[PDB]
Parts: structure tokens; C-alpha cells; sequence
């Protein structure tokens, strides 16, 4: 099948700027290119066909370009409206869509608040454990959320969550939730969460005692 | 203008037969030159091509999902509809019904319904308290929550104060463990000169399990 | 200068059912450099000379383009019949204008077939000269009514051209643009 890779995958734009979207075909598609813009939870809507033809409705800011194995979406001046995820879909063989790229607000750089939570009494009586450690409001989205047990670095246990950006202060917040039995909860006495971010000359670490 | 409405259960077991039907309003199915198409895309995922149907009832596949994709049209009832046999958990995303007016592209969609795939049938949430501690607490402003753990299916909505406390609420989204339940974690950013004098209540409500629960916050001072 | 380059270097073509027009006034017409490439292997004058169209002035010229098979070609003519004669594009036996085709298997034709382009295949009555019927109303050949399904004497008139790069040349697609003086 034909492969579109797109880029970047993701960007960071003011209202105003000039973004530009890329493109690329594994194969020569000619001119058999569409463009789609999604909002999150909502269903995608047709801007572009053809590369360059535009969508009956969609503002003019929206231009179309490029040929054969390269092409660029163009918004001239953006709008808040504008801040989506847009993909491209070829239809020179079957119909194949690119990964997207995603345009966010760009603001300066926050540091997260850091906060962590023991599991509760409640959920110990069941015999599991969960550690939620929190990142609030921080920017950009780039952060590490670190696990120590008693200074033993934890990997295989966690899962973190990202929430979509703010539409207010254009912050992300994380949520990392670390999970072990009741049984092994009782193993230790330590645990931490280090975070690592562009907004911290140095890891932030918070902790507790089991106890 | 053309009005495309996606129906079906959305809780389909794996190696079953995965059905969705999608209500054409506005325009009619067996007539004029339109493109009834079904797109499907999983969380977190780029768009996938399912296939469609032709107003003569000529189909066309994406190559990948040929062999298990049946698409066909309900000329009597104006709908159209989707068969997926065999299906995996790696069928689990939101499925879209489209027309166009073109073979190439989709230029109207449908709101889009989820379908889940598991083995794991439905379970309400349990709620658990974040509490706020001293390592709880930077400055000024202390923070709080609820964990919603171990429920299936999707979604869980989640409310603060019945609604009154909006401001500085983060309610993350779900997490798929590795035991096939969804967990999920709200928080919210308060004053630490409140926890005392305010009472915190979460509003869990799974629809799936007909299950609601309020869970109050306190703070632990350990 | 006459916009010749949009109908000629069009994306996307037409089907020869709902075959696009585009009339032309107003402008000057680079006419002898119409025909400076060797991409046209069908180039028929009627009634005019492609050679004394430089020294001519109309009143307007009508672009009519879509898109046919390579063996159909023959038939974008006066005084032809067949199934695109009759039922999707008829030209007048007074035709003053010229049919210029080319192959286009490279945009045209897709691997998993290209069913964007369309042929009427089933009609009552032949076409009048330059008439287009657009109408996809299912086809009743036979007794019982059809109510808008298809089944025993009930056919749907558009029949779809699968266009895949490994046809002949007889079956490839060719791009088709007539200009009338
Ligand atoms: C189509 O564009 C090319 C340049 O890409 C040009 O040489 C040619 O003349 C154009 N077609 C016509 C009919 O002028």
C-alpha cells in the first residue's frame, strides 16, 4: 500500500503565524491527495481535494500545494479555530490516510506542580495499591515521570495520561498511577516519583513514607 | 444537506461478528451518484478505510480488512450497514459512516460510535479518594481527586460538587490496564485555606453499569 | 489570454455522461499553440482548419472534456453510433469544432481500479447533439415496475469504467476535449 508520512508530528503555533503542514508519499500519487481537519471527539472535515482544490465552506486561509511525492498544507494567518489535528489521505491506490499532525498553542515555558497520593485505606482493604502521582499545568507537553521504591528505579508498573491542552492557559496535565499489590505495597517504605522538565533547573522529587 | 447517523452494540465480543448500520437522512441511498463509506479510527490512532458502497451496490475494500469487511444496503429502511466478522480486540475504535460524492474522499461524516472489543463483560467503578496531604499541598493551593479504577466499558463521566466546582478540575483520560479495565483519575486544584471548610464530592457516573457514586474527599493529615 | 491551460491541464476530468462544458469569449486565443506538444494521439479538425485558426475570429468556443476508452475514441465524431454516440455524448453531423484526445493511464487509472468515471450503458432513446443526460433513475427493461430498486427488468443505467494500469490500450482511459467554434 502507499504509505503517507507526514510532519511535523507535532506543532506549536500562535494565533497569526504561518503554519505549514508536509506531506509525503511512499509513491507517486500525482495530484490524488486530500487534506482533513479534527478536533478531538468530533468527526474530521474535509478541507482540501485534489492537493489544491478547496472544500466548498472552508475559510480561504487554507491552501493546498505540492505534486508527485510532496505536499504542504498552508494556513496563512491561524485562527483559534484552527487548532486541530489535520490529516492527509491519498486516493492513488485504494484510499490510505497519514498519522496527522497535531497544532497546539504555543505559550512559555510553565513548571509543573508535582503532587502525589498514597493509595487510600479503602482500596488497600481490597489488596491492591495505587500510587497517583500529578503534573499540573506545565508547558511544553515534553516531561519524565521517574518511580523510585526505596531508591530502586520502577519501570513496568505505571501508566501515565495526558490531558489535551487548556484551552485557557495552554497547559498540559499528567497523571502517572503506579500500581502493585497489597503484598508487595507492604515490601517498602519509600516511594517517589522524580520529574524531569524544561520549566526544572533540577528533578523535582516527591515522596512519602508508608505510613 | 445529507445526515448520517451510526448505530450498534458497543460491546462486541472477540471472534464474533462486529455489526454497525447507519441511517441516511436527507438524501436517498439508491439514487443519484454518492459514495457510502465507513472509516474507523482507534484512540490515539490516525483514520482507517473500512470500505463502501456504491448507490448500485458495487463495493470497494481497503486491500487489509478485504476478507472480513462485508458492507450492504437496506434500500427499504434508506440505510446502509457494516459487517466485520472475526473480529480481535485490535477492532476497538470509533466508527464513522460517511458519503462522498467522489470514490476518492468523504466529504460528510457521522457523529461517530464507539465499539469495544473485549472478553471482559461490564463492571462498574470503584472510587477511591485522593486526598490532600502536606505532600498534597505547594503554597497556598492543595490538591485532590478520585480515582475511578477497574470499570468496563467506556465511558465514565466525571463531575465535581454537582457541577459547581468547575475551575482547576483535570479529569484525565482513561488508561486500558493490563487486566482489560479502564482506570481513570479526576483532580482539582484548590485553595489550602478550604479543605476544612469546604466539602469535595466527585460525581462518578458509569452508564454502561447504571452505576453513580459520590465519593467525599477529606483531607489526611497523617 | 483564453484559459485553454484549465481545460486541457485540468486534475480531475469529467465523466462522459455528466461531460463538463466551459464556454470561451473574450480573449486571445493561442490556437496554433494548442497543438506544440506530441501528447495528442488523436487530433480531428471538422469543418475548420487546424492550421487557419490563428487567422479566425469566433463568437465563442465551448470546451466539452471528459474522460472515455481507448477503443470509444472513434466514436467523438459526427455520424457516429454505439453506446457513447448515443447515449452519453452525440455530436451534431453539422459539427464545426475539433476532438482532441490523449491518453491518460497514468492519472486515470488506479491499481485497485479507478471508478470515479462512468458510462451511460442503458437508455430508451438516442441523445440529441449536445445533450446530457445526468439522470441515474433505474432502468425498466421489461414489464413489471422497478420503484427504485433493481432487480428482474430493473437495471441501474451507469455502468462504471474499472480502470487499472494493466488494461489495453483498447480499454485505457483517454482524456477527451472538444472545442466548438
Ligand atoms: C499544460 O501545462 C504545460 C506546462 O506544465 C504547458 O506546457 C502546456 O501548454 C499546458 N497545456 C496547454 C493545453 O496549454
Amino acid at each position: 500500500a502507499i504509505q503517507m508520512t507526514q510532519s511535523p508530528s507535532t506543532l506549536s503555533a500562535s494565533v497569526g503565524d504561518r503554519v505549514t503542514i508536509t506531506c509525503r508519499a511512499s509513491q507517486d500519487i500525482n495530484s490524488w491527495l486530500a487534506w482533513y481537519q479534527q478536533k478531538p471527539g468530533k468527526a474530521p472535515k474535509l478541507l482540501i481535494y485534489d492537493a489544491s482544490s478547496l472544500h466548498s465552506g472552508v475559510p480561504t486561509r487554507f491552501s493546498g500545494s505540492g505534486s508527485g511525492t510532496e505536499f504542504t498544507l498552508t494556513i496563512s494567518s491561524l485562527q483559534p479555530d484552527d487548532f486541530a489535528s489535520y490529516y492527509c489521505q491519498q486516493y492513488k491506490s485504494y484510499r490510505t490516510f497519514g498519522r496527522g499532525t497535531k497544532v497546539e498553542i504555543k505559550r512559555t515555558v510553565a513548571a509543573p506542580s508535582v503532587f502525589i497520593f498514597p493509595p487510600s485505606d479503602e482500596q488497600l482493604k481490597s489488596g491492591t495499591a495505587s500510587v497517583v502521582c500529578l503534573l499540573n499545568n506545565f508547558y511544553p507537553r515534553e516531561a519524565k515521570v521517574q518511580w523510585k521504591v526505596d531508591n530502586a528505579l520502577q519501570s513496568g508498573n505505571s501508566q501515565e495520561s495526558v490531558t489535551e491542552q487548556d484551552s485557557k492557559d495552554s497547559t498540559y496535565s499528567l497523571s502517572s498511577t503506579l500500581t502493585l499489590s497489597k503484598a508487595d505495597y507492604e515490601k517498602h517504605k519509600v516511594y517517589a516519583c522524580e520529574v524531569t522538565h524544561q520549566g526544572l533547573s533540577s528533578p523535582v522529587t516527591k515522596s512519602f513514607n508508608r505510613g | 444537506q445529507v445526515q448520517l447517523v451510526e448505530s450498534g452494540p458497543g460491546r462486541v465480543k472477540p471472534s464474533q461478528t462486529l455489526s454497525l448500520t447507519c441511517t441516511v437522512s436527507g438524501d436517498s441511498i439508491n439514487s443519484g451518484i454518492n459514495y457510502w463509506n465507513w472509516i474507523r479510527q482507534p484512540a490515539g490512532k490516525e483514520l482507517e478505510w473500512i470500505g463502501r458502497i456504491f448507490t448500485s451496490g458495487t463495493t470497494h475494500y481497503n486491500p487489509s480488512l478485504k476478507s472480513r469487511v462485508t458492507i450492504s444496503v437496506d434500500r427499504s429502511k434508506n440505510e446502509f450497514s457494516l459487517t466485520l466478522n472475526s473480529v480481535t480486540a485490535a477492532d476497538t475504535a470509533v466508527y464513522f459512516c460517511g458519503r462522498g460524492g467522489t470514490d476518492d474522499y468523504v466529504d460528510y461524516w457521522g457523529q461517530g460510535t464507539l465499539v469495544t472489543v473485549s472478553s471482559a463483560s461490564t463492571k462498574g467503578p470503584s472510587v477511591f479518594p485522593l486526598a490532600p496531604s502536606s505532600k498534597s499541598t505547594s503554597g497556598g493551593t492543595a490538591a485532590l481527586g478520585c480515582l475511578v479504577k477497574d470499570y468496563f466499558p467506556e465511558p465514565v463521566t466525571v463531575s465535581w460538587n454537582s457541577g459547581a466546582l468547575t475551575s482547576g478540575v483535570h479529569t484525565f483520560p482513561a488508561v486500558l490496564q493490563s487486566s482489560g479495565l479502564y482506570s481513570l483519575s479526576s483532580v482539582v486544584t484548590v485553595p489550602s485555606s478550604s479543605l476544612g471548610t469546604q466539602t469535595y464530592i466527585c460525581n462518578v457516573n458509569h452508564k454502561p453499569s447504571n452505576t453513580k457514586v459520590d465519593k467525599r474527599v477529606e483531607p489526611k493529615s497523617c | 489570454l483564453c484559459p485553454f491551460g484549465e481545460v486541457f491541464n485540468a486534475t480531475r476530468f469529467a465523466s462522459v455522461y455528466a461531460w463538463n462544458r466551459k464556454r470561451i469569449s473574450n480573449c486571445v486565443a493561442d490556437y496554433s499553440v494548442l497543438y506544440n506538444s506530441a501528447s495528442f494521439s488523436t487530433f480531428k479538425c471538422y469543418g475548420v482548419s487546424p492550421t487557419k485558426l490563428n487567422d479566425l475570429c469566433f463568437t465563442n468556443v465551448y470546451a466539452d472534456s471528459f474522460v472515455i476508452r481507448g477503443d470509444e475514441v472513434r466514436q467523438i465524431a459526427p455520424g457516429q453510433t454505439g453506446k457513447i454516440a448515443d447515449y452519453n455524448y452525440k455530436l451534431p453531423d453539422d459539427f464545426t469544432g475539433c476532438v482532441i484526445a490523449w491518453n491518460s493511464n497514468n492519472l486515470d487509472s488506479k491499481v485497485g481500479g479507478n471508478y470515479n468515471y462512468r458510462y451511460r450503458l442503458f437508455r430508451k432513446s438516442n441523445l440529441k447533439p449536445f445533450e446530457r443526460d445526468i439522470s441515474t433513475e433505474i432502468y425498466q427493461a421489461g414489464s413489471k415496475p422497478c420503484n427504485g430498486v433493481e432487480g428482474f427488468n430493473c437495471y441501474f443505467p451507469l455502468q462504471s469504467y474499472g480502470f487499472q494500469p494493466t488494461n489495453g490500450v483498447g480499454y485505457q482511459p483517454y482524456r477527451v476535449v472538444v472545442l466548438s467554434f
